[PDB]
This record gives structure tokens, C-alpha cells and sequence, in this order.
């Protein structure tokens, strides 16, 4: 996709994540690195000893390299192996987890699937929900999506959709306030 | 505290003491 | 219009109400503290754009960073939490403008705090807009009567200029502004649109109890019907105090662009710099000298530079600014006061010494100056104003010789006494504005030397009695001075003969 | 095709993200999609294909990711006679509403100063009509001139008088660059030049250029609009060997504008908060304003003294570059003397007995020594008075006041304020008038007549008139 | 606390008075 | 910490690729940032303090 | 209208108008029942007051 | 439930790591496993479920990772007639060894200032008995009063005189708040108040409340002790409606306390080191001390002039909020004039 990550950031974790995504996406592969960094995230939270290792800063470079090799030399994309070696040289091992997470974000941005959340006060009947799908489907009609439900609003009989980063307000509460305000500013 | 103002007032007292000291000689 | 006709138009208007909603990007707050909110994502957001939080309070996106977005909370930030939603409205900060603004009290954002009722207005202008160019402006040639003798005579203010009311705490800075608003009330009653001046009072960092007292005085004198009060108190967030001056300025541009005349009064700007400094410091920006931001000069300059005298092609409107500055210990060499002085045209220096010595309004004419000069004064004023300045200039010099004493020449005794009459003449009480024509008569008697006869302690009471006597018996004379605005020779002879005569008639202390 | 794109917007500083072929520093970039033409000047290369620029117009309305076009050259402004008699913007846009500006070609506002071997410095007296100036601080045609003054001291009115006296009747062209000053003064000057026929709508006339960077402009524009006016003078200098009269308004705003953004640019504040590159940034501008083999430029630039503090780094460094200096004193204004030219602080590189006539140099120092002695007597006079002084000291104080009051000269630009018509004083009459006072020609008449007079003869005739009047 | 102004006023004051009489004789 | 100027995208990208090519790191350097008349050069090892260096254009 | 007493059609119509906006790029309340409900009450008063100039 | 965990301890600032449901700003948090219970007010959400808070009591003894419980509400102190004649702590705890305070409700110390509509002038002079005061700067009941003075100039002595002349004869309740002062005066004042019969242990008497934030308390306590006493005064103003005499000892300590902790909170210093939120923080506390339609609060606030520099930002900004001002000069004290009131500076 032009070896250009979704966004460019100067943050520590952002810088490495962007360079890895570009370098990874350059030759042929993006999913291989995604699975590698994901493994560190799962291991970073499941194994307690692994967390203390990365957070450890008083450890020597040569010592860190030996421990990293013991973890695994295969099943990790060369981009991931080269990244780790760079962190050890720059003492940025402590920032490993943030880089891992940050990298997945960019990968999730490339993912086309998106989650749409509908907010409604009154309970959505099985038949009513079906009609909602046709409206959202007919609206886009060119991208698949997954729907999620959450009903705890303050509005009444209003609909508010959240689709990743977009918000469209069809709530009746907005209509009520709009009219009550314009009727007051009539300036008769 | 606005050194420029203090240094000016110090200069004024110096002249007063000078002329005051001179008039004493004439006195 | 019949009641039925208006009701039908009223119903039809309510029928035609449109409401469109489009997809608006939203972002999450990375952190919130001291009113600063770091937002994640929320890309394609414009600088200064308005954003709304979950609670419903608005925000202004000032810092647009590649990583996050720095937003300022336009209100109380207690309900804000990590991960909350932030919706971008899609419009730069703006405030309501129109004629309905007169007679109400609004906040920095423009919401009415009087509690009377909702604001009935349809026009909204952006708070920050590029000032007029060079061609749209025009030379200031109309007087802005404040009602003060010393000001209308020594430091004339023409509609379209910028005068700085600089002084220390409790030196009469607000008293000058109040006297001006009260003076313009008369012109508002009479059907002279060419002299009506809408007043706008911007309160930045002031206790609500004081602002409440301020509004009551306006209503007491019925001068609130043409006054607009913008309130940005200390409890208000720094951005509100930062936008309140520009907010009120936008309300003035309405009258300016509509060929009308408006007077905007900015309260202490040092409080704005603290809020603007606070707002900048909390954004992790590099501070400048005295901890203030580097572009603090651009702040006030951008604000005051908008006040101008539009040309006749755009309606001939004018906007007059009267910014106020509070000094710590009368040191004008500080950073902020020095900048404001270089931006405004003229400045009114208030002295604490003159205030306690009975000289109220405590005005230091030696330093006060105005670019417009006599170009604003009326014909009857320029003639008398010229000699008045020269006479006062000499008196200030001989002040020291009074201590020397041991002898006094005949002329020096006269010049010394003559100047004492003027100083005693220029004194004026609080909440007592004077008419332009009345000042001409009193100021005329002073320069001519007639006040040298009666005792100084009696000159102040003579002023009241003399003016009252003229208003009753000599009414045509006042009308000529007002309408024509010039002191003709016939008026000089008549005025020169009645002034000494009246002093002899009334019971005063004639012994000099 | 736009190569860059907006990435960061904070205040007036804007960063652009380029894909390849980064633009050189000082290059002009055009942002697409803005309601008004926005130009960005490359200032620093931050790496990773990032560049930090300063916005010339209000950054409100911009959007991250907005495409930016690379011009490949610094900000270019129209040059030639088409700009004569027309107001122009920092980026070259006409704000006078008289239509587009016709220019034979476009020159860049950034260029290297002329070499030292081709400096071709020369000294030539410039009769400005002001007696106090032509005597104590003579000006040199083709040399820098400084007007140091505080807030509201009379430096703006003085510039107008020099234009009324120097700009007109000048074979060559003139340029007026007003940076950082209020806009009201600009409209007044434009109407003044129009009424005075200095500028007109009829083509082939208006031998004077106007450039305005008034306060209404945001930072960065006020710091570079000065270069725009200089480029106009450079064109009239190099392309034509014609003497150019460059009237620069207060320049302190230039160094000030740089400090307004120096903090955001990453620089560490200086002792007084200024940028560390004040000397170099200011030096690049002063070195370019100089006479060369091609043409000469007589630059009249004013220096605003904030808080009347001459120790500020900005003006202190300017003194070294100025040939003639005119320091305005506030004490004189309190006395009513105008122009309030400080006779002791004001200096001129031309004030040399070899450069100017020995008589001119003698009369100059004679007045300075006379006033210097009078200033010292003020101390003793305050306590004892002039009466207790000796006859020798009495005469010194007497003539000193008469000469000091005689320095006051009413000009045409001060008529509205004072009400007395302006007056022009020649160099010969100037040196002769003061030379006569130094010898005691006017010691008999009262000091009241030696006030706001042009020539000594005028003061004597006024004195005799007052006698017959009483 | 301003003594410089006191001396300044005394200077201008006495000088004006002194030279004011001299102006009469000169006329 | 905050960041290191030496952690440029050009230099970090070369590391991830795995190619150990510095183009004669010794006696030669690559400009990483330029500002206020001061340009930082990556590499250029074996350069003495206060020593003269020649740029691509020719300036010293 | 916010209360009960035949509020069902208000919500039912709102749902229909809601899905209409979702299916479209924007959302406009052309089919909202609040506006006609208010106009009916207002039109009633207009007819009541509009009797004769007397 | 102890959803929070101490992340880092830096002096009086302590961070807490929560798993979810972060507390709102200004909410009170209680650390577990430490005698002399510690209260932490939420100040900022640093992100990643980390919140920065200020400590009201000494932080010595805290351990990183120690559990912390979320109350979900700001610091609520008891108010009502029970506080009358009772000494309270910055966090509402009684330090007089008199037993638990009997309060009808617990009001939070964080509240918005009264609106513009609910404001009253109350322009009535208050005769204090001091000729120099009543002559130049006569105090008015229901208005804000400010006493400016340096170290050892007669600020405390002047306060004691006002209490003897005004507070005793006063009809309504009173509230005394000490901020960063010597505890000896608090003890002497309490015993002196009992001896004068102004306060007694018998219920129904002691129409005056006592609050103390003496220097012994660490930063954060002296910055919020004022809000504690203020809440006790707002109760009598709104609920009781009667007149109130809010005696406030030196308040510069409040501003100072904020500055002492501002640097720890990551704020950029001000011109002379103060916090950038000095005006706003002080404004919220000053805008609340005002008379309204419900009742009047006559506040006597002492302002300590640091290094006798009236141009300091802290005291300078205070003048704008005060109605009556009484600046004390040290030059007069040298001459023996007491009270050392500056008539030309007391506006
Ligand atoms: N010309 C005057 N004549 C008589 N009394 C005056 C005059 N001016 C002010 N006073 C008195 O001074 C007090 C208010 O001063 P004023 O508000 O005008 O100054 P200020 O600088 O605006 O104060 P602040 O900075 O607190 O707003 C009042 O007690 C008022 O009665
Ligand atoms: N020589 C002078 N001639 C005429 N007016 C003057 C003179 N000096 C001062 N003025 C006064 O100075 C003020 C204008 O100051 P100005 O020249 O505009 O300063 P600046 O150059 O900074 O704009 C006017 O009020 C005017 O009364
Ligand atoms: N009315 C007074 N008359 C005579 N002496 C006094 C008077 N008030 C104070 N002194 C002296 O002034 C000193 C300082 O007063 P104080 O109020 O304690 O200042 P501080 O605010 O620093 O506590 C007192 O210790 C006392 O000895
Ligand atoms: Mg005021
Ligand atoms: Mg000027
Ligand atoms: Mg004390």
C-alpha cells in the first residue's frame, strides 16, 4: 500500500512502529510481523518474568541479547528480529511492549472490517433489528461490517451510531432541543 | 526593583551631598 | 400589524425549521488535567475548531500534533474522564451578534447570565477575524464625548481611536469608563443617530459581586439599554478570559460594519495574559520572558488593531477601544504595559499621589497624549483647549518655587494662582458626567482668568451654580454652542460679560 | 502537483510532511485548499522528510493532511515601477484594491549582501531642512540613518516630515516599508501621499513605493515583509544606478517578531528572551542595505526603544550598523521643544572636520559644549538659583536655553497639532544662525523669541514686533 | 520617593522666574 | 527519555532491513537535521574536534 | 408528547425516520411527528384568534 | 474493593493504578494498610488508567503497589450545628478530642461559585471600633476584607481584636480557618475562646466554628483546609440564612501550598516560580466567598506579603477580589504606631 503507515508520529513507540510497518510492508509481508508482535503482547501479559525482563534497564546489552535468543530465533519475521537487536543497542528494550501494541494499531487500521455500535433507549425487537441491518447495509452496500448493541442512553426513542471513528445522530432528543430553541428565538 | 529608577535617585542624592558639601566649605 | 397577521407569520416561521446531521469524527481523550485535554485521533480537525465533550461542554482544538490533539476545556472539567468521547462540531469559535445584545449580560462564550430569558438572535460572527485593511479605514474626525472635563479638553478621544486607561489599583480606572457610558445616554435618548454610541463592557477576571454592582448602576441611570456586558470572572476557565475580549470585539464589529458606532471597553488585560500564559504553560509550550508566551504581543495587537473608523463606502461605522491596564507599583517599564502603550494611540496615566491629594480624576496630563489631538475636538473646544494646555504647563513648573518662597513676582503670583483655578476646575466627582457645551463655558472662564477672583475652595461650587444659572436664563446660547459646535464672536462677548457679572451677583468669597 | 502535506499546526508554526525532494531552506510553499493564499517559508530540516515552517497568514482553518505545493524558490515578490505608488502585501498581493501589480520579473527576497571589494562607500551631505539635524547630526546620502525613539515621542511624525522634505523633488525613486506599526498610520500616510501628489492613480507617476506589515499581520509576515520592501529598493538600485530613498518604519518589530516564534522553533531564550540569532538575523538585513557600484540606497530606518531602555540587545546592536544616529529624548517633549532630538546622544559618522567644513564642525561642538555646561549647572541652580551664579555662568545658562529653545522647529506635519505652518531651513542659514548665537548675537533679546523659529532673522523680527505691540 | 523630580522642578522653576524678569528688561 | 536525534527514519530503516551497508561510515557522514545554521551529521567517525569538513555542495 | 398517553406513534415514527437517516449519508427530520404535532396546536390557536378585526 | 494500586510516591504526590472505572477528578481516594488514614484527591488522568493525586497527610510509609479504594465522591466534610464549637481537620476529622461530630449531611468541599443572578450588594458599614480603620478603610458587613502584612507586623493581633470586638457581639454563627500557621495560636485561641464564654461544651452554645490547617500539616492540606471551613460557612449562608463571620487566617499559604505541589504535578513554573493556575485556583476559592440572597458572609482574610514585596503575583491578584483593604507597613511599627495601618495604601 505504498510502504506508508496509516499515521506518522514522533513518539518513541510510534517511531519504531512506523518504521517497522513501512519496512515490513515494503518487501512482501505485513501479517507475519503482526503475528510476531502479537505474540509478545500475549506473552508480556501472561508471563510475569518476561515483563520484568523488558522493564529491566540496568541489564547489560550482551546479557539482554542472550536472553532474547533463548526465547526464540525462529517463527519471528526477520523484521522483528532486527527490531529487537536495535532496541538492545539503543537501550529501548523497555519500550518493547508499547511498540508491539502500537504496531498492531496500524495493522488494525489496514483491516477493512469495522464495528458499528447502535445506541437506542427502547429495546430493539428482533424484527426491528433486521430493519436496522438493511438500512446500514443499503447505506454502505460496499463494505462488510459487524454490528454491536448497547442500550443505556438518556435520550428516548433516539438512534445514535458509532462506526469506528464516525458519529451520526438520528436521536429524537436532538430534534426536541432543536425545536425548543428555535421557537424561543422567533423574535416575534 | 527597577534598578534604573534606583540608580537615578542615588545619583540625585550624590549631587545634593556634593553641592551640600561644597556650600559647607563656603560657609 | 394585526395580531392575527403576526401569529400566522409566527406559525409559518416555526414550520420552516431545518435540521441536518452528518457524520462527525470523534476522538478519545488520552489525558485531562488543569483544563487541558489530550485527544487521540480526531484527525482532519481544524485549528481553533469547536469540539463538544460527553457532558456537553465545548472545547477549542488549539494544538494539532501528529500524535494527539491538545484541546482546552471551555468550562468546568470535573466530569471529564479518560477515554471520554469528543465530538467535533465543524465550525470555528463564534458568538451571537445583533441589536438584541444590548441590555443583557453575557459570558465569554456569549450565553446570557442575567436569567431574564433566552437570547433572540440569528446572526453569529466568528470571534477571531482578520482586521480591516488600510483602505477600508478612515481618518478619525468625530469626537467621542466621555463627559469628563480633563479628558474632553486635554486628551480628546475621537471615535475610531484607541486610548489606554492605565493606572494602579483603586485609581479610578473603572470610574472613567462608567462616566463615559453615562455621558452617551443623553445622545441615545435624543434622535441623533450620528452621535449614538453603543457601549460594550468586557469584564475579565473580576469578582461577580463587583460586576453585579456595575450593572445596577447602569440600570439606576437607565444606561443599560445600550450597554453590553461580557463577563469572564476569575472562576471562569482561562480560555474564557482569553476569548472574552475577542468575543466582545466581534459584537462591536457588527455595529462597525453596519455604519454604526460602538464603544468596547476591555478591562485589565494583564489578567488576560495570566490566563493566556496559564493556557499556554499548561499546553507544555516553551515560555518566554516573565513566563509569558512569545506571541503575547501579537495577542493584544491583533485585538486592538480591529478598532478602526470605517470609510463611508462601508457605512462610515467606527469602533472605539478603551483597554485598561493595572500596574503593580506604577512601573510602566514592565513588559506588558510597554507593549500595550506602543499599540494604542493614546494613554491616560493615573497617579496615586494626585488621587489622595484631592485631584480626582487623578489624571497626569504631562504624560497623557493622543494622536488624533485637536482633530476630534469641536471648533469651540480647540480654541479654548489650546491655551488651557499652555497655562497648565507653566503652573507645574512654578510648583517647586512655591516651596522656595521668600518672594513672588506679581505675574508669577497670577500664573501660580491661575493654574490653581484650572486644577480645581478640572476636578470632577464620580458618576457625574458633564455635557460638552457646559464644559466649554466653565473651561472658558478658567483660561480667561475670571476664576482668579473667587477663592479656590469656592470654584467647584461656582461651577454647579453657574451652569444651572445658564441653563435657565440663557438657553439659546447653549443651543448655538451645541448645534453649530463653534464659539462665535457674539457668544464670546455675551459669555465674557456674564461670567464676571454672575460672580459679583452670587454670594461667593471674592477675596483672592 | 502537491508533494507536501500538513502534519502539525500549533499557533503560527506549521510542519509539512514531504515524500521526496525536500525543499531548500527559505523556499516558499503554497498550501492548497485555503480560503486565502498561505505561504510557508522553510526554516529547518528536522529529519525523516520533515520541515518546520512559519505561517504568513492566520493558521485558523487549516487541516492536517492538506496538500502543500513546492515552488522550488523562496518567496518571490513583484518588482519594478509597477509597485511604485501601490501598497503591497508580504507575499506580494496588492491590498490597495487597485488591481493586479504589473512586474517585468520576480526577484527573490533572499540574497547575499554585496561583497566588500565592490562596496564603494561615499559621503555626501543631505539637506533635510531640519536645522537641529543638519547641524549636530548631518546625514550622509547612501548611508544608514537611525531614529531611536520610545512610545509616543514623535518619530512617526518625523519620518513623515523627512518624506515631505526629502522624498519629493528626488530624481530617483523611493521605497516605504512599514513593519509592525499600527494600520491607522498607514491609511493616513496613503491619503497624505495622495493629497500631496506623492502618489497618484495615473500611470507613469507616483515615484514612491509603499510596503506595509502592520500589526494586523501575524508573526512571520512582519519579520519578512521588511525583506519585501528591501527587494524593491534593490531592484531600483542594481537595474538602475538611481539613488533610492528607503524609509523604513520601526524595525524593532522585526527582531521582536522573530522572538515571538523563536520559542516555538526550539531555540533557547536569550538574556532578555530574544532569539540567540538576533545578531545574525539582524546582520543579514543591515548588510544588504548599503551602497554599491551599481547604485546607492539612503535608508531612513527608525528603531523603537521599548520602555526607553537603550540597553536592550536589539537597538544596542543596531548602533554599530548605522552611519548617522538620531536619538529622541522624552525630556525635550515635556519642555515643548520639537523635534525632540537629543543633541548629546545623537551622533553622525559625517561629523568629522575633514569630511565637512571646519566651520560646520566648530559650530556643532560649540553648541554641544554649551549645552553640556548648562546641564551641569542645573544641580547648583536647583538649590542656589541662577542669581547666585557668576556673570560667566549666567551667560552660559542664558545662551544655552536660547539655543536649546531655538532647536525647536515647526514642520508641515505638525501643523494639525500646533497650528503654525511648517518651515524649511537651509544648511547655510542653519550654520549661520547658530554660529551667531554662539557669539552672542541674540543674547540681548528675550529667550521667548528663540522658540519654534526657522532662522535667527525670523526670531529677531518677531521680537521687535512684540515690542511695538506693547 | 522621587528626589530627581524635586531637583528637576526646582531647576526649571527658578530659571523660569529668573529669566522671566530678564525678559522684561530685555524687552 | 524522550527521543534521540540519531534515531532517524533513514538509519532505523536500514537496521530493520538487515543490510549492513553504511557507505563508508568512516570519513563520511549523512546530514540528519538542519536548523539555525547547525546541521547534525550521522556517522563521520574519526573526525577530530574543531576539524574542517566539506559538504556535498562544497561549503566548509 | 414525551409522556405517555399515545406516545407509541411518536417513537414508532421516530424509528422509521431514524433508519431513513442511517440509510442516507445525512439525517433530516422530514417525517418526525414532533413538528406536525406542534403545528397542529399552533394552527388551532391561530384559527381561534383569527376571528375579525373588531 | 480496592481497585487502585499505588504506582509511584513522590513527596506529597501519589499516583494510583486502577483496573477500570477511573474516579472522576477531585474525587477522594483512601489508601489501605496505613494508620492515620490518607486521603487523595484526583487531579489529573495521566492515561493508561493512571491518575495523579495530592496527599493530605504525610506520605511516609507508602509502598508502591499498595491497594487504594475509590470512594467515588470528593472529600465530604460534616457540616451543621455539630461543627459549632468543634475543631475539624482538612478532611473533616475532629482533632479536639471531643468525640464524633453530629452533622445532618456531608457536603463536598468542591462546589461551583454562586451564579450572577444570586448576588446581593449589602452595602452596610461594619463598625469595628478602630478609628484608623473606620476612618480610612471602613469595613462593610457582608463584604470581603483583606489584611496585607509582612512577617510579624500585627496581622494576627489585628485578627484577635476583630474577634473580640465583632465576633463576640455578633449574633449569627462564625467560622475560623487557619492555614499554615503556628499551632500554638490555635491552642491559645481555643482556650481563650472558652474562657471568654464565646464557646462552651454545652450543646446549643458556641456560635462559632474552628478550622485549623496549621503548618504541621503537609502540602495539599493547607491548600484545601480553606475549602473545608468555607463549606461550613456556605451551609450557614444558604441553609441557616443568618449572618456569618468567616475569619480566615493568612491565605498566602494556600497559594504557596499549590506552588509547592505544582512542580511535582508537572506544571511549568510561573514568572517567579508560582503555579500557572494561581489566578484560576484562587479565583474559584474567592468567587465562592461572596454574599447572596440567602445570607451574608463577612470575610476577614489575612494576606502574607512574601519578602514585603507587594508586587508579588500572589498578593497582587488578591486585591482585585477584595472590597475593603488594609495594608500594614513595617515602617510604622518601627515608630511604635499600632495598628501599623497605611492610610494611603488601605483602599
Ligand atoms: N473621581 C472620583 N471621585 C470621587 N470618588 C472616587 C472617584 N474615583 C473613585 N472614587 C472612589 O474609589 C473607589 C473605586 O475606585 P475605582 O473602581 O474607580 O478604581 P479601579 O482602578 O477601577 O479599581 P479596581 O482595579 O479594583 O477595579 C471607590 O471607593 C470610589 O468612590
Ligand atoms: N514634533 C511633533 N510634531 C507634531 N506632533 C507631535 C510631535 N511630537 C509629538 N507629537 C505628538 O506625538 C504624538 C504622536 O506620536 P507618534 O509620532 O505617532 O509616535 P510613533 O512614531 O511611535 O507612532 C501626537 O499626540 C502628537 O500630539
Ligand atoms: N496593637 C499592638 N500594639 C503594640 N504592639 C503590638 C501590637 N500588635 C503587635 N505588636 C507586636 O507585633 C508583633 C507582630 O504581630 P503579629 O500579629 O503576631 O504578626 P504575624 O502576622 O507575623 O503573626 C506582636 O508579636 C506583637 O509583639
Ligand atoms: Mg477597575
Ligand atoms: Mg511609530
Ligand atoms: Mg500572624
Amino acid at each position: 500500500p505504498g510502504d506508508k503507515p496509516p499515521a506518522i508520529e514522533d513518539s518513541i513507540h510510534g517511531k519504531y512502529a512506523g518504521v517497522l510497518f513501512s519496512s515490513a510492508s515494503s518487501n512482501k509481508s505485513l501479517n507475519k510481523v503482526a503475528e510476531d508482535m502479537k505474540y509478545f503482547n500475549q506473552l508480556y501479559k501472561e508471563s510475569e518474568v518476561f515483563k520484568s525482563f523488558l522493564n529491566n534497564v540496568s541489564l547489560k546489552r550482551n546479557q539482554q541479547r542472550d536472553i532474547i535468543s533463548a526465547l526464540g530465533k525462529t517463527n519471528f519475521n526477520p523484521a522483528t528480529n532486527n527490531l529487537l537487536e536495535t532496541l538492545i543497542e539503543n537501550k529501548r528494550l523497555d519500550s518493547l511492549p508499547k511498540i508491539a501494541e502500537k504496531y498492531m494499531d496500524y495493522y488494525r487500521i489496514l483491516n477493512k472490517q469495522e464495528s458499528i455500535t447502535i445506541i437506542s433507549a427502547q429495546e430493539l425487537t428482533a424484527a426491528e433489528k433486521q430493519k436496522v441491518e438493511q438500512g446500514l447495509k443499503k447505506g454502505n452496500a460496499n463494505v462488510q461490517f459487524t454490528v454491536v448493541y448497547q442500550v443505556d442512553p438518556a435520550i428516548l426513542g433516539g438512534l445514535q451510531m458509532y462506526s469506528g471513528n464516525n458519529f451520526l445522530d438520528c436521536s429524537l432528543l436532538s430534534r426536541v432541543n432543536k425545536l425548543k430553541t428555535e421557537i424561543a428565538k422567533i423574535s416575534f | 526593583a527597577n534598578l534604573k529608577q534606583l540608580k537615578i535617585r542615588m545619583k540625585a542624592i550624590g549631587s545634593i551631598k556634593k553641592i551640600t558639601k561644597a556650600m559647607k566649605m563656603v560657609a | 400589524l394585526s395580531t392575527g397577521e403576526a401569529s400566522v407569520v409566527l406559525a409559518e416561521k416555526i414550520k420552516g425549521i431545518t435540521q441536518q446531521n452528518d457524520i462527525t469524527e470523534y476522538g478519545t481523550v488520552i489525558s485531562i488535567g488543569d483544563g487541558i485535554a489530550r485527544v487521540f485521533g480526531l484527525t482532519k480537525v481544524q485549528a481553533g475548531e469547536m469540539v463538544e465533550f460527553k457532558s456537553g461542554i465545548r472545547g477549542m482544538a488549539l494544538n494539532l500534533e501528529t500524535d494527539n490533539v491538545g484541546v482546552v476545556v471551555l468550562g468546568n472539567d470535573r466530569d471529564i474522564k479518560e477515554g471520554d468521547v469528543v465530538k467535533r462540531t465543524g465550525a470555528i469559535v463564534d458568538v451571537p451578534i445583533g441589536e438584541a445584545m444590548c441590555g443583557r449580560v453575557f459570558d465569554a462564550l456569549g450565553n446570557p447570565i442575567d436569567g431574564l430569558g433566552p437570547l433572540k438572535t440569528t446572526q453569529r460572527a466568528r470571534v477571531e477575524i482578520k482586521a480591516p485593511g488600510i483602505i477600508p479605514r478612515q481618518s478619525v474626525r468625530q469626537p467621542m464625548q466621555t463627559g469628563i472635563k480633563c479628558v474632553d479638553s486635554l486628551v480628546p478621544i475621537g471615535r475610531g481611536q484607541r486610548e489606554l486607561i492605565i493606572g494602579d489599583r483603586q485609581t479610578g480606572k473603572t470610574a472613567i469608563a462608567i462616566d463615559t457610558i453615562l455621558n452617551q445616554k443623553e445622545a441615545f435618548n435624543t434622535g441623533d443617530v450620528k452621535k449614538q454610541l453603543y457601549c460594550i463592557y468586557v469584564a475579565v477576571g473580576q469578582k461577580r459581586s463587583t460586576i453585579a454592582n456595575l450593572v445596577s448602576i447602569l440600570k439606576q441611570h437607565d444606561c443599560m439599554k445600550f450597554t453590553i456586558v461580557v463577563c469572564a470572572t476569575a472562576s471562569d476557565a482561562a480560555p474564557l478570559q482569553f476569548l472574552a475580549p475577542y468575543s466582545g470585539c466581534a459584537i462591536g464589529e457588527f455595529f462597525r460594519d453596519n455604519g454604526k458606532h460602538a464603544l468596547i471597553i476591555y478591562d485589565d488585560l494583564s489578567k488576560q495574559a495570566v490566563a493566556y500564559r496559564q493556557m499556554s504553560l499548561l499546553l507544555r509550550r516553551p515560555p518566554g520572558r516573565e513566563a509569558y508566551p512569545g506571541d503575547v504581543f501579537y495577542l493584544h495587537s491583533r485585538l486592538l488593531e480591529r478598532a478602526a473608523k470605517m470609510n463611508d463606502s462601508l457605512g462610515g461605522g467606527s469602533l472605539t477601544a478603551l483597554p485598561v491596564i493595572e500596574t503593580q507599583a506604577g512601573d510602566v517599564s514592565a513588559y506588558i504595559p510597554t507593549n500595550v502603550i506602543s499599540i494604542t494611540d493614546g494613554q491616560i496615566f493615573l497617579e496615586t499621589e494626585l488621587f489622595y491629594k484631592g485631584i480626582r480624576p487623578a489624571i497626569n496630563v504631562g504624560l497623557s497624549v493622543s494622536r488624533v489631538g485637536s482633530a476630534a475636538q469641536i471648533k469651540a473646544m480647540k480654541k479654548i483647549a489650546g491655551n488651557l494646555k499652555l497655562t497648565l504647563a507653566t503652573y507645574r513648573e512654578l510648583a517647586a518655587f512655591s516651596q522656595f518662597g521668600s518672594d513672588l513676582d506679581a505675574k508669577t503670583q497670577q500664573q501660580l494662582n491661575t493654574g490653581e483655578r484650572l486644577v480645581e476646575m478640572l476636578k470632577q466627582n464620580q458618576y457625574t458626567p458633564m455635557k460638552v457645551e457646559e464644559q466649554v463655558c466653565i473651561i472658558f472662564a478658567g483660561v480667561k482668568g475670571f476664576l482668579d477672583a473667587l477663592v479656590t475652595s469656592e470654584v467647584l461650587k461656582f461651577e454647579k451654580k453657574f451652569l444651572e444659572h445658564v441653563r435657565t436664563n440663557h438657553s439659546a446660547l447653549l443651543k448655538r454652542i451645541r448645534d453649530s459646535g463653534d464659539l462665535s464672536e457674539v457668544d464670546t462677548n455675551e459669555l465674557n460679560t456674564i461670567i464676571p457679572l454672575f460672580i459679583q451677583e452670587g454670594g461667593f468669597k471674592l477675596k483672592a | 502537483k502537491a508533494n507536501g502535506q500538513v502534519s502539525q499546526v500549533i499557533g503560527a508554526v506549521v510542519d509539512v510532511q514531504f515524500e521526496g525532494e525536500l525543499p531548500q531552506i527559505l523556499n516558499a510553499l503554497e498550501v492548497q485548499g485555503t480560503q486565502h493564499r498561505l505561504v510557508l517559508e522553510v526554516a529547518q530540516h528536522l529529519g525523516d522528510s520533515r520541515v518546520r515552517t512559519i505561517a504568513m497568514d492566520s493558521t485558523e482553518g487549516l487541516v492536517r493532511g492538506q496538500p502543500v505545493v513546492d515552488t522550488g524558490l523562496p518567496i518571490s515578490v513583484p518588482v519594478g515601477p509597477g509597485t511604485l505608488g501601490r501598497i503591497m502585501n508580504v507575499i506580494g498581493e496588492p491590498i490597495d484594491q487597485r488591481g493586479p501589480i504589473k512586474a517585468a520579473k520576480l526577484y527573490p527576497i533572499h540574497r547575499d549582501a554585496p561583497s566588500f571589494t565592490d562596496q564603494a562607500t561615499s559621503a555626501e551631505i543631505l539637506v533635510t531642512g531640519i536645522k537641529v539635524v543638519d547641524l549636530l547630526a548631518p546625514y550622509a546620502r547612501g548611508g544608514k540613518i537611525g531614529l531611536f525613539g520610545g512610545a509616543g515621542v514623535g518619530k512617526t511624525v518625523l519620518i513623515q516630515e523627512l518624506i515631505n522634505n526629502v522624498a519629493k523633488h528626488h530624481g530617483g525613486y523611493s521605497v516605504f516599508a512599514g513593519v509592525g506599526e499600527r494600520t491607522r498610520e498607514g491609511n493616513d500616510l496613503y491619503h497624505e501621499m495622495m493629497d500631496s501628489k506623492v502618489i497618484s492613480v495615473k500611470e507613469g507617476e507616483s515615484r514612491c513605493a509603499l510596503i506595509f506589515g502592520q500589526m494586523n499581520e501575524p508573526p512571520g509576515a512582519r519579520a519578512r515583509v521588511g525583506l519585501t520592501g528591501l527587494t524593491v529598493a534593490e531592484y531600483f538600485r542594481d537595474e538602475e544606478g538611481k539613488d533610492v530613498l528607503l524609509f523604513v518604519d520601526n524595525i524593532f518589530r522585526f527582531t521582536q517578531a522573530c522572538s515571538e516564534v523563536s520559542a516555538l522553533l526550539g531555540r533557547i531564550p536569550s538574556a532578555v528572551g530574544y532569539q540567540p540569532t538576533l545578531a545574525t538575523d539582524l546582520g543579514a538585513l543591515q548588510e544588504r542595505i548599503t551602497t554599491t557600484q551599481k547604485g546607492s540606497i539612503t535608508s531612513v530606518q527608525a528603531i523603537y526603544v521599548p520602555a526607553d531602555d537603550l540597553t536592550d540587545p536589539a537597538p544596542a546592536t543596531t548602533f554599530a550598523h548605522l552611519d548617522a544616529t538620531t536619538v529622541l529624548n522624552r525630556g525635550l517633549t515635556e519642555l515643548g521643544i520639537y523635534p525632540a532630538v537629543d543633541p548629546l546622544d545623537s551622533t553622525s559618522r559625517m561629523l568629522d572636520p575633514i569630511t565637512i567644513g571646519e566651520e560646520h564642525y566648530t559650530v556643532a561642538r560649540g553648541v554641544q559644549k554649551l549645552l553640556q555646561d548648562y546641564k551641569s549647572l542645573q544641580d547648583i541652580i536647583a538649590i542656589l538659583g541662577v542669581d547666585d551664579l557668576s556673570e560667566e555662568d549666567k551667560l552660559v545658562v542664558a545662551r544655552a536655553r536660547k539655543v536649546q529653545k531655538f532647536l525647536s522647529q515647526p514642520f508641515f506635519m505638525s501643523e494639525v497639532f500646533s497650528g503654525i505652518p511648517g518651515r524649511f531651513v537651509n544648511l547655510k542659514q542653519n550654520i549661520a544662525s547658530f554660529k551667531a548665537l554662539l557669539e552672542g548675537a541674540g543674547d540681548e533679546y528675550p529667550e521667548s523669541c528663540f522658540y519654534m523659529k526657522g532662522d535667527l532673522e525670523e526670531s529677531l523680527a518677531a521680537g521687535r514686533a512684540d515690542a511695538l505691540k506693547s | 520617593t522621587r528626589e530627581e523630580e524635586w531637583l528637576d522642578k526646582r531647576t526649571k522653576s527658578q530659571e523660569k522666574v529668573y529669566f522671566d524678569q530678564e525678559d522684561r528688561k530685555a524687552m | 527519555k524522550k527521543l534521540s536525534t540519531g534515531e532517524a527514519s533513514v538509519v532505523l530503516a536500514e537496521k530493520i532491513k538487515g543490510i549492513t551497508q553504511q557507505n563508508d561510515i568512516t570519513e563520511y557522514g549523512t546530514v540528519i537535521s538542519i536548523g539555525d545554521g547547525i546541521a547534525r551529521v550521522f556517522g563521520l567517525t574519526k573526525v577530530q574536534a574543531g576539524e574542517m569538513v566539506e559538504f556535498k555542495s562544497g561549503i566548509r | 408528547a414525551l409522556k405517555g398517553d399515545k406516545k407509541a406513534e411518536v417513537l414508532a415514527r421516530s424509528l422509521d425516520s431514524a433508519i431513513d437517516g442511517l440509510s442516507k449519508g445525512y439525517m433530516d427530520y422530514q417525517n418526525d411527528p414532533l413538528l406536525p404535532l406542534i403545528l397542529s396546536s399552533i394552527e388551532a390557536n391561530v384559527k381561534k384568534i383569527t376571528t375579525l378585526s373588531a
